RNA sequence: AUACAGUGAAACUGCGAAAAAUCAGUUAUCGUUUAUUUGAUAGUUCCUUUACUACAUGGUAUAACUGUGGUAAUUCUAGAGCUAAUACAUGCUUAAAAUCUCGACCCUUUGGAAGAGAUGUAUUUAUUAGAGUCUUCGGACUCUUUGAUGAUUCAUAAUAACUUUUCGAAUCGCAUGGCCUUGUGCUGGCGAUGGUUCAUUCAAAUUUCUGCCCUAUCAACUUUCGAUGGUAGGAUAGUGGCCUACCAUGGUUUCAACGGG
């Protein structure tokens, strides 16, 4: 158990969207990990009201460390993705009675929201994101202006 | 100025709710470092991020507490400390002089002056060579 | 099978082959326990050689603190009892004035229980408070006035607690480990640093104010009324030169 | 094959689980009364 | 029987035997024989029309003998895809009978068979079971995300569970139907579903006032869910025709139901309650009475 | 002994064969694994169940074996058919559940209770919590609700989901006992293995600092192909440029860095 070597690495998972595949990988000392390869779905959660749903991810539109990952549509941690917005819209209509915040009510009728990945599906085994709302929504709208 | 990177400066698992309101914008987390080290109000109400702060970040100080003096601040968010301890080997029969150098992680909640005396604590590894952490000047 | 430099308070013979027994995993550490091979082979001499010790272990004659533990390299370390059903014997193994494992012949009504210092009090699962002790008996539902570095009195029929000695300034104490081994008495000073190197200081018949590490000390009971018996005049280490001067 | 032994073993397993749960939920109530008297003092 | 079904799988005269078997399958060892006969029959005209309805029942549910076998659902979906856009719906329903990505993709006969196979393969898989909670939440999410779908779901609930005496005024099947009604009202055709749920709650009340703990827990959960359904809906004719005998039996007991009596009394709700009236007894007979008094006043 | 029973070839299975450079110590793991031993550890798998159900317990897929050969040798082989499980792969666990509140009412309580309500673990997130009198003179009258650490975003509980899935015993040797509804009926012991999580144990892993020869006719070394830091990510049992991007241009040193034996 747990020897040491000098200098090497391994090949990344660098997962995509479409044809979700999960490959298990051997971990020394419990917690047998899972590399997600080309995963197309994810668990996405509202921050304020606190409701998750599994949702088809549409695509990552921003990455803060490599712009080429947005071109290749790579799902790492801390990215900006679009998903569906419809089950969160369904819960919103069902349990608030509004049947529609300002800058997310403007995103509802646009159709797709923005969220942040918090798992590491290259190593963990699943993808989760929470829908950005508040000052995170402010700086990421400024990051949309940094896009345009 | 706070934001200085392509990524948003995140302090995870602690976030405000927009429907509730306070004059803090995030339930800002702070901790006392221990061994009598006391957090300052400038470090508390400073809205700096510092994910490697030993009062508000993720790291916790423990064990060794050394002293030293600042020799340079010519690195981005890391400082270098000197220790010119008095030294004696019996081959010399005299109080000879050496010096010991180390890099120490630094926080944006504290002024830095080349020459003043800093009290430094031991923490987890932070860089390739930075292992310690500033806790108090 | 690495050996021939054992913990030298075991006092095995050096012209006894080459090796020395490896204590397996168990309730105590490596160099502060004493396996039953070293016990029954060169400490009281009931069996000559180690396979005969394996025979008397396999034939269910020996039980450490309640159950049998049919194992040669079983590190039955400090403060437990060994109820040899034949020979009517209750070996409690405690410490001495010099650093060895002194033996007793305990009565049955005292061998029915054992005690030990706790190491932590925690909340385990589903909000259940459980304490540990030094020999790994992580037992649930204490009285929640149990503090760290305190002693409970395990019932040894069940694993329940019958009583505890809430240590503070001034209740009778034992020591274990370090160069001030085997001493008693708890009342001079109570030092508390931040990071160890502290003791409840000791007072004896000669009132020797002594200290060690707080990890190297644990409690017994009230002054003059101890819960455990102690071997050979309740070990003091006055002086051997003064002993040969008086008697 | 269903010999008389195997269902006896299954019966003993089921009664073992129920009896362990019974003793545990007795000890929880005992600690509850102990915390009650520690409150009262 | 198993040998003969194996011979029929090893098989005009086969279609005439299939017509006789269509009679026997419209009527009703039997589980393995039904599996073998379904695997044979998935590989006439009016017997085909009746067998399409029987296979739609077997791909919408496995209600009587078993409870939602996945092999039975696969055999019934293969028979329905052999009987009757269509290719894409068939591939999505086949991946659903194989559930997460299929529900994410499928989030009008194809819609009927889709609600059929979805509530079949997640037809109350268990209580918790470390996956049945997620499966029941997935079925509720699909039923809320797919009005014809909810109408067909209430239609299947009523098809599980005469009606004239059940609207005017089998214990184990009634307990299973009460669990079905609790599971149906567990979701986040309204008049027929309310009539069937009121009939189930009234029959549970009668058989409980006459297994008894099963009927008690099912009637309690069904009454709490009925109060929740009336509070989430908020017609007074069938409302009075349901509430009359229930509150009459709960006349002395009311000294769930009290929260319904306090939620159906706060303008048009006040008219709906004064259509019945008792209320002073509900006020006088504690925070559970204090909130009702200091709201109803 | 018409399932076998103690004996045991062979084989399957289970386990174990893992010249500040080295180190001698020291510090932490509130920065990881925690196999083996030891101690506590878990009622929840079907209820669109009466045209009522695999659990008195369901399925393959093969060794050894039998048979056909090759071959020049044997720790070489190909084909075929059998037959097992703590191997492999599924899988339901019978007052359908069961337990604690509230217990109004009675009858006097140490109750017995009609009905108002709740109930696993694991994985990955996002939160939240986690900080002066009356006095039968006897006592009471409401009191200020939380574990530990020097230190937590710790331990843990709940919340809303996702689980390609986790576990929640399809196992084994000895005795055969108590009951009465005499039925292959209900229950029952000693303890071998396996499994969830926590603690302990040893074992591994880094990491802290104190310490070794001769040198300046040895003073500059390193950013190339990250040399020195930050930020985010990949990874990894794991911190950490260990690597990938963008930013900054550093760091070591004459007290002998760097090189020479």
């Amino acid at each position: 158990r747990k020897k040491r070597k000098f200098e090497l690495g391994r090949q990344p998972a660098n997962t995509k969207i479409g044809a979700k595949r999960i490959h298990s990988v051997r971990t020394r000392g419990g917690n047998k990990k899972y590399r997600a390869l080309r995963i197309e779905t994810g668990n996405f959660s509202w921050a304020s009201e606190g409701i998750s749903k599994k949702t088809r991810i549409a695509g990552v539109v921003y990455h803060p460390s490599n712009n080429e990952l947005v071109r290749t549509n790579t799902l790492t941690k801390a990215a900006i993705v679009q998903i569906d917005a419809t089950p969160f819209r369904q819960w919103f209509e069902a349990h608030y009675g509004q049947t529609l915040e300002s800058s997310v009510e403007s995103q509802f009728s646009a159709g797709r929201l923005y969220a942040c990945i918090s798992s590491r599906p290259g190593q963990s085994g699943r993808c989760d994101g929470y829908i950005l709302e508040g000052e995170e929504l402010a700086f990421y709208l400024r990051r949309l202006t940094a896009k345009k | 100025t706070v934001q200085s990177e392509r990524a948003f400066q995140k302090q995870p698992h602690i976030f405000n709710n927009p429907k509730v309101k306070t004059s803090k914008r995030t339930k800002r987390w702070y901790k006392n470092a221990g061994l009598g080290f006391k957090t300052p109000k400038t470090a508390i109400e400073g809205s700096y991020i510092d994910k490697k702060c030993p009062f508000t970040g993720l790291v916790s100080i423990r064990g060794k507490i050394l002293t030293g003096t600042v020799v340079s601040t010519k690195m981005h968010r890391t400082i270098v400390i000197r220790r010119a301890y008095l030294h004696y080997i019996p081959k010399y029969n005299r109080y000879e002089k050496r010096h010991k150098n180390v890099p120490v992680h630094v926080s944006p909640a504290f002024r830095v002056q080349v020459g003043d005396i800093v009290t430094v604590g031991q923490c987890r590894p932070i860089s390739k060579t930075v292992r310690f952490n500033v806790v108090k000047v | 099978l690495k050996r021939l430099a054992a913990p030298h308070h075991w006092l095995l013979d050096k012209l006894s082959g080459c090796y020395a027994p490896r204590p397996s995993a168990g309730p105590h550490k490596l160099r502060e326990s004493l396996p039953l091979i070293v016990f029954l082979r060169n400490r009281l001499k009931y069996a000559l050689n180690g396979r005969e010790v394996k025979a008397i272990l396999m034939q269910r004659h020996v039980k450490v603190d309640g159950k049998v533990r049919t194992d040669t390299t079983y590190p039955a370390g400090f403060m437990d009892v060994i109820t040899l059903d034949a020979t009517n014997e209750n070996f409690r193994l405690v410490y001495d004035v010099k650093g060895r494992f002194a033996v007793h012949r305990i009565t049955d009504e005292e061998a029915s229980y054992k005690l030990g210092k706790v190491k932590k009090v925690q909340l385990g699962k589903k909000g259940v408070p459980y304490v540990v002790t030094h020999d790994g008996r992580t037992i649930r539902y204490p009285d929640p006035n149990i503090k760290v570095n305190d002693t409970v009195k395990i019932d040894l029929a069940s694993g329940k607690i019958t009583d505890f000695i809430k240590f503070d300034a001034g209740k009778l104490v034992y020591v274990t480990g370090g160069r001030n081994l085997g001493r008693i008495g708890t009342i001079v000073h109570k030092e508390r640093h931040d990071g160890g190197f502290d003791l409840v200081h000791i007072k004896d018949s000669l009132d020797n104010t002594f200290v060690t590490r707080l990890n190297n000390v644990f409690v017994i009971g009230e002054q003059g009324k101890p819960y455990i018996s102690l071997p050979k005049g309740k070990g003091i280490k006055l002086s051997i030169a003064e002993e040969r001067d008086r008697r | 094959l269903v010999t008389p032994q195997r269902l006896q073993r299954k019966r003993h397993q089921r009664a073992l689980k129920v009896r362990n749960a019974q003793a545990q939920r007795e000890a929880a109530a005992e600690y509850a009364q102990l915390l009650a008297k520690r409150l009262s003092e | 029987t198993y040998p003969i079904l194996i011979r029929n799988q090893a098989l005009i005269p086969q279609v005439a035997e299939n017509h006789f078997v269509d009679i026997a399958p419209f009527v009703y060892y039997k589980d393995e024989e039904d599996m073998e006969n379904e695997r044979v029959i998935t590989g006439v005209d009016r017997n085909v029309f009746l067998k399409t309805l029987s296979k739609f029942k077997n791909i919408k549910n496995v209600y009587s003998a078993t409870e939602l076998h996945d092999h039975l659902m696969v055999l019934l979906g293969s028979r329905n895809t052999d009987v009757q856009l269509d290719a894409l719906l068939a591939y999505k329903n086949p991946t659903l009978n194989k559930l997460l990505d299929d529900t994410l993709f499928k989030d009008e006969n194809g819609s009927q068979s889709i609600k059929a196979e979805d509530e079949k393969v997640v037809m109350p898989y268990v209580l918790r079971i470390f996956f049945g909670r997620a499966q029941v939440p997935p079925t509720s999410g699909q039923k809320r995300s797919r009005v014809i779908s909810v109408l067909p779901n209430f239609k299947k609930p009523y098809i599980n569970d005469r009606l004239d005496y059940n609207y005017f005024f089998k214990a184990t099947l009634k307990t299973i139907r009460r669990m079905t009604g609790f599971v149906n009202i567990v979701n986040s055709r309204t008049n027929f579903p309310l009539h069937t749920n009121s009939v189930l709650q009234p029959l549970i009340y009668s058989i409980a006032m006459a297994s008894t703990e099963e009927v008690h827990l099912r009637k309690m959960a069904s009454n709490l869910r009925q109060q929740g359904l009336k509070c989430l809906s908020s017609v007074g004719n069938t409302f009075d025709w349901s509430t009359s005998m229930e509150d009459i039996y709960a006349v002395v007991v009311k000294p769930n139901l009290q929260q319904p009596s306090s939620l159906l009394r706060l303008y048009w709700a006040h008219n709906p309650s004064l259509y019945q009236f008792a209320t002073a007894t509900a006020l006088m007979d504690q925070h559970v009475k204090e909130a009702v008094i200091g709201p109803i006043i």
